[PDB]
DNA sequence: ATGACCATGATTACGAATTGC
DNA sequence: GCACGAATTAAGCAATTCGTAATCATGGTCAT
């Protein structure tokens, strides 16, 4: 914000989740579907009007999950 | 041509009719007749309101899909 | 205080493009007499055209100031 | 990389349906690359079940190499959608309309040449051979 | 392969700022800040005009990733 | 007598407003 | 219009459809 009031370019990334990646890793990356835990989740409310997503007014009777690990 | 004319015809009326998904009803819903620059799906939903005015079954509401003959 | 006839539409926006077109932003910004030249997009009018805002100088167009008083 | 995972897949197929033998042995096989020819003679007796642990192995590499491929097709795709979003890095006015004129500029100039050549060769004259193009296709 | 988080893939800009930059910092170079422009239309992909008729014998061509060409 | 004219339905164009990639 | 933030691009015809007009095809009763 300093220097940008100045007028002057801040030059190098901004967001610094990038910055963290390239410089802890650096080297080619070398990974394992294995050990991703993706998860599929589907669900299943029993009632009379039509699900409303913000409402969240029933409760909930189907709940299923899947994990790959 | 000629074949699928007559074939069509001698066919159910609900693997023919045209397939739309019907929404914003209440708008053109005056009196239960077609309003001005009603759809033709709206149309035909609002015809079915009124055939099944007295028939005590389920009807039609704003979003939902239709088969309009 | 920096005017002219229809200012903010042809003339202001146009030396500014051409000088970071040509010099880079490093000069275009040269303008305020502290280094900070912001351009904003809207002119929601329409979203036809974009305004200029030199931080130093008061940009008015004449034109507006024709039209209004 | 994935031609040559499809060639020993066919090649390990071939094995498995000519030549068995007992081997309880199961050697480290190296991956990325293709076989030598040597090796593969060697294990060609692996019955089926030591043949199946090397089909798998290369269908898994196979399915990496491809996935690499669509990954490196997705990114150079979308490079031109990326470098026309204002809020890119990188983005400047000029090179995406040069690009885009670019493309039209030499997609007619094809055209124009296919029917240069094509009323050359035919002997006709004036007709337009070309049927229907999009930037890139004709 | 590009260094980024996971949600980042959805997202093309990021794909490509992320990949640059880890190139670009591969041999000790810097990259500008991200400045402001303008969300201006220009010409676009070009289809050429078809006379509605028939089209017995045809070929047809096309450009190997016309763009990055 | 015999159309002839006024009155009564199809037919197509245009205009106005609404989505779809 | 009031800083601050995801950047999948709005708009062109595509295609629809209803109101109304212009126009045309034809009948009802009439001057004969």
């Amino acid at each position: 914000k300093r220097m940008e009031d100045i007028g002057l370019e801040a030059l190098g990334m901004n967001d610094f989740k990038l910055a963290y990646i390239s410089d802890t890793y650096g080297s080619e990356i070398v990974y394992d579907r294995k050990f991703v835990r993706v998860a599929n989740c589907d669900i299943e409310v029993t009632g009379d009007k039509f699900p409303d997503p913000m409402k969240a007014e029933y409760e909930i009777d189907a709940i299923t999950h899947y994990d790959s690990i | 041509y000629k074949n699928f004319e007559k074939e069509y015809r001698q066919l159910d009326y609900k693997v023919i009719a045209e397939v739309k998904t019907a929404n914003d009803i209440a708008k053109y819903d005056d009196k239960g007749w077609p309003g001005f620059k009603c759809p033709f799906h709206i149309r035909g939903v609002l015809t079915y309101r009124r055939a099944v005015s007295g028939l005590g079954v389920a009807p039609i509401l704003d979003g939902n899909k239709v088969m309009v003959l | 205080i920096f005017t002219g006839w229809n200012i903010e539409g042809f003339a202001v926006p146009y030396i500014m493009n051409r000088v970071k077109m040509i010099l880079g932003e490093r000069s275009m910004k040269r303008f305020s007499p502290i280094g900070r030249v912001k351009s904003k997009l809207i002119q929601n009018m329409y979203g036809s055209k974009e305004i200029y805002s030199i931080d130093g100088v008061s940009i008015l167009d004449y034109l507006d100031l024709y039209k209004k008083f | 990389k994935m031609f040559a995972e499809e060639m020993n897949a066919e090649a390990i197929k071939k094995i498995i349906m000519k030549g068995a033998g007992s081997c309880s042995t199961k050697p480290e096989v190296e991956r990325y690359v293709k076989f030598s020819d040597d090796f593969l003679n060697e294990l060609s007796n692996y019955t089926e079940s030591v043949l199946n642990s090397l089909i798998e192995e290369c269908e898994k590499a196979a399915t990496l190499a491809n996935t690499n491929q669509l990954n490196r097709k997705i990114l150079i795709n979308s490079l031109y959608g990326a470098l026309g979003n204002i809020h890119f890095r990188y983005y400047d006015l000029r090179n995406a309309t040069a690009i885009t004129i670019f493309g039209q500029v030499g997609i007619q100039w094809i055209a124009r040449k296919i029917n240069e050549y094509l009323n050359k060769v035919c002997g006709t004259n004036d007709e337009d051979f070309i049927a229907a193009g999009d930037t890139d296709s004709v | 392969y590009a260094k980024m988080p996971f949600s980042g893939v959805m997202s093309p800009i990021k794909t490509w700022d992320a990949i640059i930059f880890n190139s670009l910092k591969g041999e000790h170079k810097v990259i500008p800040q991200q400045g402001s422009h303008v969300k201006q239309s220009f010409p676009g992909a070009f289809v050429f005009e078809p006379k509605p008729i028939a089209r017995r014998y045809i070929m047809s061509f096309d450009l190997t990733s016309l763009y990055p060409s």
